[PDB]
């Protein structure tokens, strides 16, 4: 994501995909994060 | 008996205090619909009792063929709950 701007002001941002991060981290810790994540979506698809 | 203490605390307030009473004396109205009163809290999510916007379709459903129809008869209540679910 690069971003020229007026005033010499160029810019560049790199998005890495999430599945990066999620294997980093053991077998534990992401079947306990997978459940707060459809906790809230529940919570939030309420909300909206 | 819990007729009776609905109506002495909060059926007798006015309509600024109901919305108001409900709320501070909720889980403890759900209890004793659940237990005392031949009227049941509707709301069952996962074995706990809970609000109506936390169910799923299914169990929305499942609860409906629960409180209207009668399985040991195999019967419904009405007609015109049959033609509500």
């Amino acid at each position: 994501v690069t971003s020229f701007g007026f005033g010499q002001k160029g810019a560049q941002a790199v998005v890495v995909h999430p599945d990066y991060l999620f294997a980093v981290l053991d077998r534990s810790t992401y079947e306990e994060y997978a459940t707060k994540v459809s906790a809230r979506n529940k919570k939030t698809y309420r909300y909206m | 008996m819990f007729w009776k203490e609905l109506d002495d605390t909060i059926f007798n307030l006015p309509k600024n205090k109901l919305l108001d009473a409900l709320n501070k004396k909720r889980d403890h109205i759900i209890k004793k619909l659940n237990n005392d009163f031949q009227k049941p809290w509707f709301g069952k999510n996962a074995n706990g009792v809970c609000d109506l916007q936390e169910m799923t379709y299914k169990e929305v459903a499942n609860r409906l063929v629960e409180l209207m129809y009668v399985k040991k008869s195999h019967r419904w209540i009405d007609v015109s709950l049959r033609n509500m679910y």
